[PDB]
């Protein structure tokens, strides 16, 4: 039942990305499926994975 | 004169796809308008309705 941590990480990342960059409001920030956070025009593109997330969580 | 204007405009504004491929010293009053209209188009194509319509029937006219 450990699928309840990636959800929180993804939500937090999306909120921070919207907050820190003042031109995404008119766009439609989405989550396609690796996992990518994309933009309406296809300029912003980030990637996520299981292993790095797990290691960083364990260390923290 | 007409040939120079047309060639420069075409090559500088219409050829390079993607927003990270554009290099230019400065932009004028009409370059901004053209860029913003192109941005509107690119936003429109990537949507869901156009993709579903094209997948259903291969009609691009």
């Amino acid at each position: 039942e450990s699928w309840q941590v990636g959800r929180d990480i993804i939500d937090t990342a999306r909120k921070q990305l919207i907050k820190a960059n003042p031109w995404v409001v008119n766009s439609q920030l989405s989550v396609v499926e690796s996992i990518f956070l994309q933009d309406a025009t296809g300029t912003i593109r980030i990637r996520y994975d299981k292993e790095l997330v797990g290691k960083l969580y364990r260390e923290q | 004169l007409w040939r120079m204007g047309d060639t420069i405009a075409d090559e500088t504004l219409l050829r390079p796809h993607k927003l990270s491929n554009m290099d230019a010293k400065a932009y004028g009053p009409i370059a901004k308008t053209v860029l913003q209209f192109k941005n509107f188009v690119i936003k429109s194509i990537n949507g869901r309705t156009m993709r579903t319509f094209y997948n259903a029937t291969k009609n691009n006219r």
